[PDB]
């Protein structure tokens, strides 16, 4: 955890109240609203451009869609829509007095308006026929979401207890009236189903009672009453749910068969949780209590404390609307005194791979190993810092920043630290395999034991005796490559002994090894690209090779095809070994 | 070659050399393969420390055809056999 201040933001801004923020899903642009009664645009050098006066300010959103804005007035019937890509302005009467809310749905083309009398109806804007709901509800709406799927269900909430499911033509069947109003309810969907299915659990204050809306089974859950009421509802992970108590303690619920079983309890905090958020595209749980902040991680051994305690000035304001932004980079609380801080919550680009398994970043401190076998993550590995380059190999990883790198084991599951090794200059790249490590510094390699045995082997230094500066590096199981201007040569790790060794007259600038250090995909200085097979040494120029692009990844599903490309495009070699001409490189054509 | 079966090893090396030597004669009958008795000539010499021998009947082995499924492996084995004394 590194705590930076970059900037202050004064009441001034935005004034004294409540601050309105919307974060736009793509872009890296936040619009904000305050007392002042204007709308602030924020871009990424922080310079206002202009404001927009519109005061009474209610709610703020960005559609994703058509990335149309939507500006709507509580003391107008009428709704004026402004394009600031175009310039223009249009006026769309939705003849409803009173508006408090609007909503766009990012998956289908279809709005819809509200009122404060709980009336909710479908515009068709081709036919221009609306077709009007009423006495579905008869007091104030309190909030209302959209699913985002395939499922075409609107959910209104409000201080009523009712539950109407109505057909395609808006026929209620039945009213079934609920013994008290309910807090706050969620819905959770699993991506990866096809047909999306999901479930619904309504809260009773004191009663939780779930029903099957297929089988139709009914079952009685029940819980101990010193548990408490529960405060806040969100979703879970693969559809499970969090829900608070009174007491503070959070609880993880298991479902054995129709049982729930209670492994453990851990009582981790004393107030309830002011505002809870889920991030679907993270996975990551904030609370936040008082002037306490909390994170909290589904583990397989539970729940503990970091034992890291920091307090939040009173001066900022309480918290009462916090919103986490989808990609998680983006961080702005508001606060109801005006005063806005914004926290950077950096996750790295750096990743690494190794066969099946990609290395990449889900928190600060933890590197997420994911494997395209399964498409799921299979193993965490704990990191003491936030490395500035990581390397992957077999049952090893590196993580370094500078002129330091520090090794884990990983095993497929549980990570075991081994060795944190300083050297003499930077490391500019690093390539790492089970039991020796190739680390670029001095112009040159360093290839060492990483185990830190008393009887271990001298470690040697590569190119030897001078050739020219080294271009790139790759290492295997049993082969170490190294690439330099004129030469790439291989050598066997179990002697250090030269093997394979291939003369490139035209130069080199990046080489781009295959993971079995067989075959090389080197740039040349004539902006060529050569598809060497180091085992019978015959260099093959890549036909239609498209000098823009400069880099290549050899792919691990096969062993006879790799992949060039640059900042925008790419294209796709196949390696062919035999063949009436001999072995090809081709590039992929198009009919 | 095609079956995960107990073998002998010095028996194998002795059979690999006699092919080589009598299927170079005269036409080679059907479904008797160049490739696969190379590869077993090769991998008994490699793990028999016939390294001369194992070198040079991979050699010979990088002029034949390979199932789809081998040309790594034997990639892999000849370079690893360029190393130790000959």
């Amino acid at each position: 955890m590194v705590l930076t201040q970059q900037f202050v933001i004064s009441n001034a801004d935005l004034g004294r109240g409540h601050v309105v923020e919307a974060l736009h899903p793509s872009s890296p642009l936040i619009a904000l609203a305050g007392s002042k009664g204007r709308v602030l645009i924020l871009n990424k050098t922080g310079k206002v451009e202009h404001q927009l006066p519109m005061q009474n300010v209610v709610a703020m959103e960005w559609e994703c869609s058509t990335d149309t804005l939507a500006i709507i007035t509580s003391s107008s019937s009428d709704v004026h829509l402004y394009t600031h890509r175009t310039r223009q302005t249009d006026t769309i009467d939705t003849k409803l007095k009173d508006l408090c809310f609007v909503c766009w749905s990012q998956s289908q083309p279809l709005f819809a308006i509200g009122s404060k009398s709980g009336q909710f109806v479908l515009y068709n804007r081709r036919t221009l026929r609306l077709v009007p709901v009423a006495d579905t509800h008869k007091q104030r709406l309190i909030s209302g979401m959209w699913v985002p799927a395939q499922d075409s269900r609107l959910l209104i909430i409000s201080e009523d207890p009712s539950l109407s499911i109505s057909d395609a033509e808006g026929k209620v069947l039945t009213t079934i009236p609920l013994p008290s109003v309910p807090k706050s309810v969620c819905v959770s969907g699993m991506a990866n189903s096809p047909k999306s299915s999901s479930f619904a659990a309504v809260n009773l204050d004191n009663t939780l009672l779930i029903v099957d809306l297929r089988s139709y089974a009914t079952a009685a859950g029940q819980f101990n009453s010193a548990l408490g009421q529960i405060t806040c509802l969100t979703a879970g992970i693969n559809g499970e749910f969090l829900a608070g108590f009174a007491s503070g303690t959070v609880a993880l619920l298991d479902l054995a068969g129709s049982e729930v079983r209670l492994r453990g309890s851990l009582r981790l905090l004393k107030n309830a949780v002011e505002m809870v958020n889920f991030g679907e595209g993270s996975g990551v749980v904030a609370a936040v209590a008082d002037n306490r902040v909390g994170l909290l991680r589904i583990t397989e051994d539970g729940i503990a404390p970091t034992g890291d305690e920091a307090s939040l000035e009173s001066e900022r304001g309480v918290p009462d609307l916090l919103a986490w932004s989808r990609d998680g980079q983006q961080l702005f609380v508001g606060t109801n005194q005006g005063n806005v801080t914004v926290f950077t919550l950096k996750v790295l680009n750096v990743s690494a791979s190794y066969g099946t398994l990609v290395f990449s970043f889900t928190s600060n401190r933890t590197i997420g190993v994911k494997n395209l076998q399964d498409n799921r993550v299979v193993c965490t590995v704990p990191v003491n810092s936030d490395p500035a380059f990581i390397s992957a190999g077999m049952a090893m990883l590196a993580a370094g920043v500078n002129n330091q790198v520090s090794y884990y084991e990983y095993f497929i599951a549980h990570s075991v630290f081994l060795r944190t090794v300083e050297y003499p200059s930077p490391v500019t790249d690093l390539k790492v395999n089970s039991n020796l490590a190739a680390v670029v510094y001095d112009g040159r390699v360093q290839l060492s034991p990483i185990r830190d045995t008393p009887e271990a082997a001298a470690p040697v230094y590569f190119p030897e005796s001078g050739d020219t500066r080294l271009v790139s590096i790759a290492l295997s199981e049993v082969f170490f490559l190294y690439a330099t201007t004129s030469r790439v040569s291989v050598y066997a790790l179990h002697n250090l002994q030269q093997v394979a060794t291939f003369t490139c007259n035209t130069g080199l600038k990046r080489a781009f090894a295959n993971p079995a250090c067989t075959r090389v995909a080197y740039v040349d200085d004539s902006s060529e690209l050569f598809n060497v097979n180091l085992v019978t040494e015959v260099a093959n120029k890549a036909e239609g090779y498209d000098p823009d692009q400069k880099m290549v990844l050899w792919d691990q599903a096969e062993a006879t095809v790799f992949i060039t490309y640059d900042s925008e495009k790419c294209a796709t070699f196949v390696n062919t070994p035999h063949s009436r001409h001999g072995a090809t490189c081709e590039s992929v054509l198009v009919k | 070659t095609t079956q995960p079966l107990p073998y002998n090893e010095l028996s194998l090396f002795r059979t690999a050399k006699y092919l080589f030597g009598m299927c170079a004669e005269s036409a080679i009958p059907i479904n008797v393969g160049k490739g696969a008795i190379l590869y077993t000539l090769s991998r008994i010499a490699n793990r028999l420390e016939m390294v001369r021998t194992a070198r040079a009947v991979f050699e010979k082995l990088q002029g034949v055809i390979l199932p789809v499924s081998m040309m790594e492996q034997v990639d892999i084995e000849t370079l690893l056999v360029r190393s130790k004394p000959v």
